[PDB]
């Protein structure tokens, strides 16, 4: 209770494993990443799919 | 960010001394002096 102001859309929600808010989820899903090799990808490159 | 050979992983948390990768750092500590890796 913050005097009638609700910050529920900008405060984090602990249900999902990444503690991220609703607006931050919208901002993350809106920008389509290049899916670069910040996580390792030589296993995906060696396996010819 | 790849993988480490020669540094053991401890279940603690300190300030980042040597930056390695996605939230993982390394340091030279005592608890015999050795290189440890942590978050
Ligand atoms: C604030 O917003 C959430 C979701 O939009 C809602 O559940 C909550 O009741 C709102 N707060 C108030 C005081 O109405």
């Amino acid at each position: 209770y913050f005097g009638g102001f609700n910050f529920s859309q900008i405060l984090p929600d602990p249900s999902k494993p990444s503690k991220r808010s609703f607006i931050e989820d919208l901002l993350f899903n809106k920008v389509t990443l290049a899916d670069a090799g910040f996580i390792k990808q030589y296993g995906d490159c060696l396996g010819d799919i | 960010a790849g993988c480490l050979i020669g540094a053991e992983y401890v279940n603690n948390s300190y300030e980042c001394d040597i930056p390695i990768g996605a939230g993982i750092c390394a340091s030279y500590q005592t608890q015999s002096q050795s290189i440890i890796a942590y978050t």
